[PDB]
């Protein structure tokens, strides 16, 4: 059983859009 | 500077999906392997290592295949049968390699073939390389 | 009111040794360890957030 | 003992003798070809040598090929078309391998092909050989 | 010419070692080994003769 060594060919990291809080409601 | 690489660490093909090739490492002293896919896994794939002795008629021609002896290391495991084998797994990303290596050199030939042939051993390739020449 | 609110007990610290009984000529073995415990005190000193 | 070679110096398939797969260099700062026979030779097989880039719709799949443009060395001759080209003498022997490189890196993948496909095309194999990565 | 047809190459003279994870209180055993080798020079500077 050999154990491989692994590491990709990449390196662009997706963008995640934030968020932030919305304007206030009334409850 | 570019090089030539391959004076130094030269490499050649031992599976490239319908056929394996016999690999010569008696005139290097060290080599290891280099997997990476080409298309998405639908199921593991396993591969058997092979060795070879030179045929008793030509020393330039090797002989029939013979199974790898598996080796324990220095505490822990040991194969079910006694014989070395590789399994890719499929979370393995199309745009990667893997790399690995035997411990024990064995006869002056290396050889590696897919346990079972069928459509996923096809989606694979794998190439040797050598690191130190002596002749 | 962590302090009353959540305990953490410590017994022994960490040690290492070598083990003679797979230490042979040609390969060596570590050993090593620690003991750690807590437990919850008093419930009702402790407040939670949730979102609903 | 052997190392895990292909850690360090990784190889990947650039022509099967039936196909030409693009290879990507980014990561490494140096690279190169090495070329072996399977079969006696009837004349002689040149190559070409392409390279490409990212492609438009994904920063991660290569482009249309671009040919390599050629670089006089020191002081010698220069090609009659001005592009790098690779010719497989026919004397070469089974039992040989042969290793080349280009000096300059353009588009971060590279790919190679024959001139012309036939019987003979399919009797080479070309594989290329990385080193020093980057990342 | 021997000088610089074949090269002997020396590393390490043997030991003799106590196996402790075998010496149990009615056996003994013992483990010993030695590093050496070797490597061809020339391959022009030879001959060898045989009966055709």
């Amino acid at each position: 059983m050999i154990k491989l060594n692994c590491r990709p060919l990449c390196q662009t990291p997706t963008a995640s859009r934030l968020v932030s809080p919305p304007c206030f409601i009334c409850r | 500077m570019n090089f030539n690489v391959g004076v130094d660490f030269p490499s050649f093909i031992a599976w490239d999906g319908t056929t394996s090739f016999p690999v010569k490492i008696d005139g290097f002293n060290q080599f290891g392997f280099t997997f990476k896919v080409i298309e998405e896994l639908t199921a593991d794939v396993p591969f058997n290592i092979f060795y070879h002795e030179a045929s008793e008629a030509d020393p330039c021609v090797p002989g029939p295949a013979i199974r790898v002896p598996d080796v324990p290391f220095c505490d822990g495991v040991a194969t079910a049968d006694g014989l070395a084998t590789v399994v890719i797994p499929e979370a393995v990303a199309v745009d990667s390699f893997c790399a690995g290596s035997v411990p024990c050199f064995n006869g002056p030939w290396i050889s590696i073939a897919p346990v079972t042939v069928n459509a996923d051993s096809a989606k694979v390739q794998v190439t040797v390389t050598m690191k130190g020449a002596t002749r | 009111a962590w302090k009353t609110a959540y305990y953490a007990v410590e017994k022994r610290p960490m040690f290492f040794e070598q083990y003679e009984g797979g230490s042979s000529a040609w390969c060596v073995k570590y050993q090593f360890g620690a003991e750690d415990g807590g437990f919850v005190g008093c419930c009702e000193h402790g407040r939670v957030l949730r979102i609903g």
